[PDB]
Formats: C-alpha cells, structure tokens, sequence
C-alpha cells in the first residue's frame, strides 16, 4: 500500500556497486516494480524479480520478504537517472520516493 | 393502475411456464402419435426458438403500446398452444405429415412468448425485486404443467370417443399414447385468459463485445454447458421411460417433484450465497466452476447406473433364446415353420424371462382370450405383458433419481452467477447488448440444435423401429452411452474453458 | 506497436479533460492507469480503470473530483479534472499493464510492472 526509499540521492563512480532499497509498511506483497526515468522522459520497467526484456544483465531484484533491493553491478554512465520501487496491487498503485545518481 | 399490471404480468409468467413444461412433458407421446423420429421431435422443440428468434429482433427496436404488445403476444401463445391441440380433432382413431400443425403451434407459441420478458420489465421499471416475484408466481406454472402431464399421460389418446373397455394395451406399454392435447389444450384457454385483462454504433459495440477475450471464452462456456442442459432436460423423460422402464405419466410426476422444489430452492440458494459471503466477481466464478465440477461428477456417475439390454429373442438372442446377438437376425428351426411378417411388435415375454417380439414370432399356437399362450415352441407359458424391469435396474433407478435431485439442485446455483459472471466483465452503459447478445447465442445454438443432435443420435441407438416409424426398443446400454457421453463431451471443453477464464480473470486489474 | 499518446494539456485558471490513446495491442484486455508528476518531484498514482469492464480505481487526493472513463470502440482512455486548485499543476502520464499474447489469447498481469507509458501532458493552474 505504501512504499518508501531511504538512499534517494547516490553517487558512484564506474566501476562501483549500486544498491537502493525500499520497503513495504503496508499489505506486503511480491509485486514489486523497478523503474528508470530519465531527466524528461517516460520511467522504464526493468526488474518487477525477473529480467525485463531488452534490459542489460546487470540489473538485479531481490526480497527476504519487506526489503525490496534493486542492484546494478556496475554503474555505466548511461544509467544515471532516478530510480522508483513501485507496489503494483489490485486496486491500488503506489510509488517511491526517488533514488537519483 | 400498477397492481392491475403486476397481476396480469404474474398470470403471464405463469402462463408461459404451464406452456413450456406441457411442451416439454409431451414429447414422446408426440414421437408415439405421429409416428416420428425423436431427431424430428427435437425439431419439433427447437421450433419454439426458432419462433422466437424470428420476431426478438423486431421487438428489441421497437418500444409500440407495451401491454396491448403483451397481450397479442399471450393471445399467439394460446393460438399456438391450440394449434397444436387441433390435430387431436383432425385426425382419426390412435391405432396400436400432421406433426407440422405441431411444429408450427410450438412457433406461434415461442413468437408469443418472445415480448413478455422484455416489454414486461420496461413497464415495470418505466413507472417505477419485482423481477424476483415475478419469477417466484412464474415457478407455480411448472407446477400445474408437471401435475396436469402426469394426470393426462395416464389417460387415453382417444378418451371420449372409445368405450375404453376395449383399449388392450397399458400404460406401461411401449404404444401407449397419452392425452397431451388437453394439457395443450388447457394452456391455450389460460393463455388466453391471461390475455384478456390487458387491453384494458451498434456493430461497434458488436466488434467491442468480441474484442473482449474473457467476454468471448465465457459466452462459448456458458453456450456448452446450456446445450448440455437443455440437451439432457429435453430428453430425460423418454431417457428415464426407456432405460428404467417407467411409464409416460410416472416419469412427468416424479421428474416434476424432482424439478420443482429444488430449482425453487437452488433460485434463492444462489443468489443468497454470493450476498451473505459478500463474493467477488472472481470469488463468483470460482463458485459456479465448483459447482460445475460436482454436477460434471454426478454426470461421471451416472455411467455405472446403466441396465442391461433387455433380454429379448431377436435382438438381443436368438430367437429360440438360447444364443446371444440385431439386424438380419437368423430363424430357428423351431421358428421358421411359423413363418411371421418378422415385423409384428407384439411384445409378449415368455416365464424364461426372455421377451419375444410376437406371439407367431415366439412359436405360440393358442391364446386364452390378462391373455396367456400355450405350447409356445421356442419359448423355452407366456404372457401379453412384456418382461419389466429386473430388481437391479429397479436400485439403479432409485440411485439415478437421488442423483438427479442433487444434480438439478447444483445446476440452479451454478446457473444463477453465469448471467451475474457475464456483465460485471462488460461496461455498465454495453450491458444490455452483452445479454441480448448471450441470449441471442445460448438461445439458438441450444434451443434449436441440441435436441435435434441429441435425437439424431438416440436414433442412432435404437434397436427396433414401427411401420421407419417411432423406435420401439432401445439399447439401453448404447441410450445410455450416447445419451451422457454427449453431455460429458459438452461439460469437460465447458470445464477446461472454466479454469482458463478462472486463469485470466485473476491477473486482471479489479477496482 | 504498443504506443499510448496523451493530449489535453493546457492552462486552466477549474476543469480539464485529458485522453490517453491506446494502439497495438487489444484494449478489451488491459487497464489504463494514470501517474502524476510534479516538476522536481516523485511519481504519484491518480487513477486507473479496467477496459475490459467500468472497474476504476481512485486516489486519495483526488476522489471527489476526478473521474475516468474509456471507449472500447474509440480505443482510447479518459480522465477528467474538476475544481482545479493550486495543486494539480503536474505532468500527467498514462500507463498500461504487461499483456501477455499466447496465440491470440490476450490477458494481462497486475503482477508485473507497468511495461509501455505514455509521453505526458503538462498540465498548468
Ligand atoms: C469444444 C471446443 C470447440 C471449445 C472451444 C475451444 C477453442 C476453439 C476456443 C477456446 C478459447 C477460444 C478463443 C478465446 C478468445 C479469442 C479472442 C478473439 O479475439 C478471437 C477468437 C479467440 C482467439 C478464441 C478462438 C477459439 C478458442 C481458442
Ligand atoms: C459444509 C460447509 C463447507 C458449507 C457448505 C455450503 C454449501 C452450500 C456450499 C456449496 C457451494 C459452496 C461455495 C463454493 C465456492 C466458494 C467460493 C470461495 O469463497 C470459497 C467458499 C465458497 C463461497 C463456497 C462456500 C460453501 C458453499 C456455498
Ligand atoms: C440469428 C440471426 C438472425 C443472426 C442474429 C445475430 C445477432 C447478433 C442479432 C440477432 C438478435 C440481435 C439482438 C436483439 C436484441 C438485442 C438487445 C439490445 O438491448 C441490444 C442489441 C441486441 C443484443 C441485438 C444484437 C444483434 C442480435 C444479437
Ligand atoms: C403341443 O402341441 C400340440 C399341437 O402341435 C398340442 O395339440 C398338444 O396338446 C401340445 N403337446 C405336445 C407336446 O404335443
């Protein structure tokens, strides 16, 4: 029902590890979405804890079941953009906060 | 005034059940008369959607002046409830093409059904639940149709033009022929009775309704499984006469006191489950699924309640009843010294228990007039009555009607979410074209071809035919598998459809 | 071919009608949801609406004067704005869910993420 991201602002360098993490407060569940929106542009669905098509092998969706975590294992300067864990219900759409950098 | 309405429209529901179930509870005494085959007879049934389908069309783009409308419709019901009555009077004595006055009775009856529903409700809803209670006076008509059948099958064709002292045959006998024109006649007068207290873009939608994928599997699911439905129920009097060996009129009662109360029951059971447990749309498609999948179950169990053949010399034996066997049948010795038409259906069973076609045909050289033959060569005393039922079939028979009671119960409360599990998946403005549309399917692929394949093969199982006339006997175990592996062949595609629509519907967004 | 084109963004001192026009996919079988934007802020969920029947689903902040609606026929998705205070000055996208296409048998899935969107129109108090 509701979701929340701590990192929000991230900066890294190339050859770095990036981890954002959210939770679920509310009505936990395993539809979670990852989202990438670049600066004036349309988000993109990348994990949602399998590989969207068309979407590099290095982004990665896990859970322990209330800590949802997208990890990219290296940080290319194409993938610069905020990021948006999203709850996807019946009924009922939330989103993030922002995970920017 | 609104009450003189509600009661005129009342009597009109009650009319049209009491015409429906006569229809239906006359079919094999219709085979019986007119010498038909029962793939006809189901033509016969289908003619009333056929009728009803030539004017719903027209109907549902006019409205003219709804009562006055109505009330020429009950007035064309009772003229065809009367139709087909007339037969009665032209034609001659019952002797143990004039079936189209009864094709044509049964359209002119459908064509008057046709505006009761929908003008009935549009007056009802323009000047101001009653939907419900109208259907609740409507289940009386069932009633008086089932008792009157059961009261008219047990009387002859010819009651008042016969002394009646000289009718050889019974009830039980496989040439009886009941008096279903009174029923029919019966209904034509209230039919009539009822009349008398009356006169006192859209393709877009069409192409929207197809695009729609579950609006689509649900209208193919629900098509089968009322194909199977009205298959079965056209044929479940003449299926219970002829596999258990019961006569006309104790088949109609006791499939009515199986009828009535259950669907008056199942009715309000349905729709009281899904308002007491508050059920979702798909919480409501699991409901009818399972109870689709008890019914399916029961239908499995019917197989294991089948009787054998009967034993009878000439078709199932041989004709001195020592072989076993039906077309071409070979003569014994013992019987081809009495040479026979080899086409004379005197069903005369020996004390072996063995049937034999006729008397000349058993080898019979005297009668005492209760008749009883002597010095019979290849029955081994006889008796005019044919062998009944064994003990075995009789507990098959009882097993069958507990069966069937649960299953007409189960089938109530499946059938009450269907239309409810087929609007809820169309916008609320296109719903009205949604049900003309499923009616409009499930009417006429229904209606109109299930009994008339279902008959064609019941014909296909038939042993012995009159004259090809009306079948005389069936094999029970071929009746039997053909006539509930074409409903199992119609509810399983109807199940796998189910779990599919059940598959779809939950990944789907619900406000 | 899946695109989804929303327009009707305009300045409004207040009501606004905006619409999301759907393609290349079978709109019976799918959902249209519509995501607002603030400039500078975060994503924010406004309304939804199954095509297939009138199912919608609404917001908090804005129930009692937002309504959506959508055409099967015209194939396209509707959102309506009323008494337009100073708070609904953002960007307006609408999104679908992921269909899936096994033969011709079309379904969608809530389960998985949001899979085509729309451009967006800026809406102005
Ligand atoms: C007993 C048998 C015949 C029952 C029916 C089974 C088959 C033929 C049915 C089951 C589900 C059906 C599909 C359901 C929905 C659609 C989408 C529609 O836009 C085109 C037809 C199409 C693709 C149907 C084609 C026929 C179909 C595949
Ligand atoms: C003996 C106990 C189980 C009671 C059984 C009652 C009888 C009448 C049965 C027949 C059909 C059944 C229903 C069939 C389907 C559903 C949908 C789902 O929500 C589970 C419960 C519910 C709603 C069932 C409740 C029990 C039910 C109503
Ligand atoms: C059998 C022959 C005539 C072909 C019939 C084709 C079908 C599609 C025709 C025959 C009867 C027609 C229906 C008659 C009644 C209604 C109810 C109305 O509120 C919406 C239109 C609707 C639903 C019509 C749609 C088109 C229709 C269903
Ligand atoms: C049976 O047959 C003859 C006639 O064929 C009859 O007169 C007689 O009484 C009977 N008994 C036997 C066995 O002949």
């Amino acid at each position: 029902i509701q979701m929340t991201q701590s990192p929000s602002s991230l900066s890294a360098s190339v050859g770095d590890r990036v981890t954002i993490t959210c939770r679920a407060s509310q009505s936990v569940s395993s539809a979670v979405a990852w989202y990438q929106q670049k600066p004036g542009k349309a988000p993109k669905l990348l994990i949602y804890s399998s590989l969207y098509s068309g979407v590099p092998s290095r982004f990665s969706g896990s859970r322990s079941g209330t800590d949802f975590t997208l990890t990219i294992s290296s940080l290319q300067p194409e993938d610069f953009a905020t990021y948006y864990c999203q709850q996807s219900s019946s009924s009922l759409i939330t989103f993030g906060q922002g995970t920017k950098v | 005034g609104f009450k003189m309405f509600l009661a005129a429209l009342s009597f009109s529901y009650i009319a049209k059940a009491l015409g429906g179930i006569i229809m239906k509870i006359s079919i094999t005494q219709i085979e019986r008369r007119f010498d038909i085959s029962s793939s006809l007879a189901g033509l016969i049934d289908g003619s009333f959607e056929i009728g009803n389908l030539l004017v719903i069309v027209f109907v549902s783009y006019f409205g003219l002046h709804r009562p006055k409308l109505i009330g020429i419709g009950c007035l064309l019901m009772g003229t065809g409830s009367i139709l087909t009555s007339l037969p009665h009077f032209f034609m001659g004595y019952y002797r143990y093409h004039m079936w189209i006055y009864v094709f044509m009775g049964n359209m002119l009856r459908g064509i008057g059904e046709t505006p009761i529903v929908p003008l009935g409700i549009s007056y009802i809803d323009d000047f101001a639940l009653y939907l419900g209670s109208l259907n609740a006076i409507g289940m009386i008509g069932p009633v008086i149709g089932f008792a009157l059948g059961s009261l008219f099958a047990k009387m002859y064709v010819d009651i008042g033009y016969v002394d009646l002292s000289t009718i050889r045959i019974t009830p039980k006998d496989s040439r009886w022929v009941g008096a279903w024109w009174l029923g029919f006649l019966v209904s034509g007068l209230f039919s009539i009775i009822s009349s008398i207290p009356f006169f006192f873009g859209f393709f877009q939608s069409l192409k929207s309704i197809l695009t729609n994928p579950l609006y689509v599997i649900f209208l193919l699911l629900t098509l089968l499984q009322v194909s199977s439905f009205i298959g079965s129920f056209t044929y479940v009097f003449k299926y219970m006469e002829q596999q258990y060996g019961q006569s006309a009129s104790h088949a109609n009662f006791l499939l009515g006191i199986i009828t009535i109360p259950t669907v008056a029951t199942g009715m309000f059971l349905g729709g009281f489950i899904i308002k007491k447990f508050k059920l979702s749309l798909v919480g409501i498609a699991k409901f009818s699924f399972l109870t689709s999948m008890i019914s399916f179950l029961f239908q499995l169990l019917y197989f294991p309640l089948i009787c054998e053949s009967k034993s009878v010399a000439g078709l199932t034996l041989t004709y001195d009843g020592n072989n076993s066997v039906h077309v071409d049948v070979p003569l014994s010795y013992c019987n081809s010294e009495c040479n026979c038409d080899e086409s004379q259906w005197e069903p005369v069973c020996g004390n072996n228990g063995i049937t034999y076609l006729s008397p000349c045909l058993a080898g019979c050289k005297s009668s005492s007039g209760h008749t009883v033959f002597y010095n019979c060569s290849c029955v081994e005393s006889a008796h005019l009555g044919e062998c009944p039922r064994d003990n075995t079939c009789t507990r098959k028979f009882f097993i069958y009607v507990a069966i069937q009671v649960i299953n007409s119960l189960f089938s109530a409360t499946g059938g009450t979410t269907f239309i409810l599990l087929t609007v809820k998946i169309v916008q609320p403005e296109l719903k009205a074209l949604a049900m003309g549309f499923q009616s409009m399917v499930i009417r006429t692929l229904g209606g109109i071809l299930a009994p008339i394949y279902f008959g064609a093969l019941i014909d296909k199982t038939c042993m012995k035919w009159s004259t090809q006339g009306a079948c005389r006997i069936y094999n029970s175990v071929f009746f039997g598998r053909v006539y509930l592996g074409l409903s199992i062949a119609l509810r399983f595609p109807a199940l796998v459809l189910y779990i599919v629509f059940i598959f779809a519907m939950k990944k789907k967004f619900q406000g | 071919e899946v695109q989804l084109v929303e327009s009707g963004g305009g300045l409004v001192q207040g009501s606004l009608r905006l619409s999301c026009a759907a393609s290349g996919f079978n709109f019976s079988s799918s959902s249209i949801h519509w995501v607002r934007q603030a400039p500078g802020k975060g994503l924010e969920w406004v309304a939804s609406i199954s095509s297939s029947s009138g199912s919608t689903s609404y917001a908090d902040s804005v129930k009692g004067r937002f309504t959506i609606s959508a055409d099967t026929s015209k194939n396209t998705a509707y959102l309506q704005m009323n008494s337009l205070r100073a708070e609904d000055t953002a960007v307006y996208y609408c999104a679908r869910y992921y269909i899936k296409r096994w033969w011709l048998m079309s379904w969608e899935d809530y389960s998985m993420g949001l899979d085509y969107w729309g451009q967006g129109t800026l809406v102005t108090v």
